[PDB]
């Protein structure tokens, strides 16, 4: 049930520089089952969404060349619109004539003015400002992504958070679509000092990983061991009260 | 009241293998592969007529192993093999040859100091 | 910023790669930030 | 113990506002795990010392000593000595509570116990340290006599005569455990004790900890913030605090206890696997013999002594 | 001496008894240094921008449970390390006495060191623990007779 961007999806909530230790986070993620077939129009394009790719295989590009659509498949919402300069931008939920149908030819700001470069984006609207990440490696095969254990080092950001549509670790350079089945808890991170680390891992794949994450730990030893209780499911309340 | 229990998780080491069962502490399978048991419900064991000691205890007198390969099984304790003698009133035995044995021993001493 | 003392400065080797803003350690304190003026490493215990 | 349902009352606003304190039952349930591991380990110590089952012949002949009251009854459905079975005559965690079964059981416990007792009777001291050697009952006597310093022939001449006051011995202390009611006070302390320390564990919930108020389901909705949190604060120190003395008094209720099963294996492994030098440790007098039997959570020794009673003036 | 060497050499699963006690060391002050991070109900957990901004109508409050919590736990610091001095001396006293009777003479109880007649006893030294081996004396084979 693995079909990459890897074990990325794991974006870094700070720039914290955290190094060789152990920490478990809980945030927003994505949960699973998430599967889906191949479509006419009376192999993967836009997926189902949040930022970029899925979770197991191999691949390195330089295919993408154009684009004309919004993120969203919307364009009224944060659109890959390129009126962006790629030093200042415009992003446009700013009200302007808006055309039902695209076209190509031959106050919204960056500067502060109107991808398996796997440069996160940001639209997290808390109160406003948007911003961007960065990492990178391509796609000429089915899915991928690479592999490590943990977060990246911190030199220079300025960060808020990710509201953009596709799952993520994100896909260009150096129908319908296709991802896997992935299960969403806390995210165990060791960055080694030289930092050539990329992976976490989650809590309730089953209960080796519920394991996994009780005893805080990852080479889990030859024994028995207790989760948390399993109260016996109380569906309904008890028919005992008085009126 | 309705009844509660933990769920309990038995598992071989990591570089071993990675297949792993589930023990229910106190429920009752009826009211919830399966293994009905005393303790509760178990996945992947049976009633296995062959017996060994305890290698990974489990709980009210009976214990698990990783068994057939092997496999997370099922099976009653198993204390040790049986032997009698013939004792009459004109009968001894008596030893002829000897050997000799090492045998090894631990125990702590003392801990560490802080303030 | 905000930290002052008396003491020795002391020489930093701590690296730096592409997403930061002020430096931060695991103990939930504040122990070795680059300078935000200078753009230099420096770590004082 | 269920921590969180225990002292939250099963409440989404004690959920959502009690993690500022943080990691406090899971290092209690890491001292629970602890103490219900030593229980095991301490009765696997204890009664795990020997390494093959042994077994009687069928035929009871063996010079006079009837040995059918310490025996096991074939006949009986349970494979028991009747002063086990008389033993065991006269002897007689809801609300985020629980009780876990022993991992042994009285059906094995007896089997070690009948084989322990057939070995030693079947071959003396020797299978204690190696390959068990038939030897007749007498001359393990006429050993165990020279053990004590008495010329062997003793005992021949006058074997019909000891006999006869072993026998009545034993009668006499058959008669004697059967009246006595005192002999488990022990056994009984320690279940009373555990009786009425989780009697007033349950029993501390119904108190308000000092509440300004009595009604749970109500009031602790109708306003959270400042009479929760202080509600269930003064609640957390009296549960953890008594708690706190409950997980220390147990434990040093288990130091004691272990001490006691400590000097219970030193018993078993000198008095019982053989005979003993050292002056009134089995039991007083003079040592020969050793029984064993089994208890609730405990267990029963025998002894056999030698006593003179008759003495005369001399130059 | 040398079947010893080998077994010895071999098998990892002696040093348990040891490491159990280091872990355990190990933990207990782990946990407290953690229990030091949380707020326990404070705004903050940084006593500088405490008495900055927030006085101590709730700093109070927050250094009382401060100093309750850490009684329950440096008071625990030193119980179950006190319980583990206990059991410790304890050790040292069986181990002393095991010293005395089993290396400086020569032993008639029966299984109190080794298995079996014991002749010999040499001691080693170990971190924090002390190692014994014992040369013990056994029949090997036997004959029917009357």
């Amino acid at each position: 049930a693995y079909t990459n961007s890897f074990t990325r999806g794991v974006y870094y909530p700070d720039k914290v520089f955290r190094s060789s230790v152990l920490h478990s986070t809980q945030d927003l993620f994505l949960p699973f089952f998430s599967n889906v077939t191949w479509f006419h129009a009376i192999d993967n394009p836009v997926l189902p969404f949040n930022d970029g790719v899925y979770f197991a295989s191999t691949e390195k590009s330089n295919i993408i060349r154009g684009w004309i659509f919004g993120t969203t498949l919307d364009s009224k919402t944060q659109s890959l619109l390129i009126v962006n300069n790629a030093t200042n931008v415009v992003i446009k939920v700013c009200e302007f004539q808006f055309c039902n149908d695209p076209f190509l030819g031959v106050n919204c700001t960056f500067e502060y003015v109107s991808f398996k470069n796997l440069r996160e984006f940001v639209f997290k609207n808390i109160d406003g400002y948007f911003k961007i990440y960065s990492k990178h490696t391509p796609i000429n095969l089915v899915r991928d992504l690479p592999q490590g254990f943990s977060a990246l080092e911190p030199l220079v950001d300025l960060p808020i958070g990710i509201n953009i549509t596709r799952f993520q670790t994100l896909l260009a350079l150096h129908a319908a679509y296709y991802v896997g089945y992935l299960q969403p808890r806390t995210f165990l991170l060791k960055y080694n000092e030289n930092g050539t680390i990329t992976d976490a891992v989650d809590c309730a794949l089953d209960p080796l990983s519920e394991t996994k994450c009780t005893l805080k730990s990852f080479t889990v030893e030859k024994g028995i061991y207790q989760t948390s209780n399993f109260r016996v499911q109380p569906t309904e309340s008890i028919v005992r009260f008085p009126n | 009241p309705c009844s509660f229990g933990g769920v309990s998780v038995i598992t071989p080491g990591t570089n071993t293998s990675n297949q792993v069962a589930v023990l229910y502490q106190g429920v009752n399978c009826t009211e919830v592969n399966v293994f009905q048991t005393r303790a509760g419900c178990l996945i992947g064991a049976e009633h296995v007529n062959n017996s060994y000691e305890c290698d990974i205890p489990i709980g009210a007198g009976i214990c698990a192993s990783y068994q057939t390969s092997q496999s997370i099984i099922a099976y009653t304790m198993s204390l040790g093999a049986e032997n009698s003698v013939a004792y009459s009133n004109n009968s001894i035995a008596i030893p002829t040859n000897f050997t000799i044995s090492v045998t090894t021993e631990i125990l702590p001493v003392s801990m560490t100091k802080t303030s | 910023n905000g930290l002052t003392g008396t003491g020795v400065l002391t020489e930093s080797n701590k690296k730096f790669l592409p997403f930061q803003q002020f430096g931060r350690d695991i103990a939930d304190t504040t122990d070795a930030v680059r300078d935000p003026q200078t753009l230099e490493i420096l770590d004082i215990t | 113990v269920d921590c969180t349902m225990y002292i939250c009352g099963d409440s989404t606003e004690c959920s959502n506002l009690l993690l500022q304190y943080g990691s406090f039952c899971t290092q209690l349930n890491r001292a629970l795990t602890g103490i219900a591991v030593e229980q095991d380990k301490n009765t696997q110590e204890v009664f795990a010392q020997v390494k093959q089952i042994y077994k009687t012949p069928p035929i009871k002949d063996f010079g006079g000593f009837n040995f059918s009251q310490i025996l096991p009854d074939p006949s009986k459905p349970s494979k028991r000595s009747p002063i086990e079975d008389l033993l065991f005559n006269k002897v007689t965690k809801f609300n985020g509570l629980t009780v876990l079964p022993p991992l042994l059981t009285d059906e094995m416990i007896a089997q070690y116990t009948s084989a322990l007792l057939a070995g030693t009777i079947t071959s003396g001291w020797t299978f204690g340290a190696g390959p068990a050697l038939q030897i007749p009952f007498p001359m393990q006597m006429a050993y165990r006599f020279n053990g004590i310093g008495v010329t062997q022939n003793v005992l021949y001449e006058n074997q019909k005569l000891i006999a006869n006051q072993f026998n009545s011995a034993i009668g006499k202390i058959q008669d004697s455990l059967s009246s006595t009611p005192s002999a488990l006070g022990k056994l009984q302390d320690v279940v009373n004790q555990n009786a009425q320390a989780l009697n007033t564990l349950v029993k501390q919930l119904s108190s308000n900890f000092g509440a300004i108020s009595s009604v749970l389901n109500d009031i602790l909705s109708r306003l959270d913030p400042p009479e929760a949190e202080v509600q269930i604060d003064r609640l957390i120190t009296g549960r953890l605090q008594s708690l706190q003395t409950y997980v220390t008094q147990q434990l040093i209720r288990a130091a004691e206890i272990r001490a006691s099963a400590n000097l219970a294996a030193t018993k078993m492994s000198e008095c019982v696997l053989g005979q003993s030098k050292r002056v009134d440790f089995c039991g007083k007098g003079y040592h020969l013999m050793s029984f064993p039997q089994s208890a609730p959570h405990g267990v029963v020794f025998l002894h056999v002594t030698y006593v003179p009673a008759q003495e005369k003036n001399f130059t």
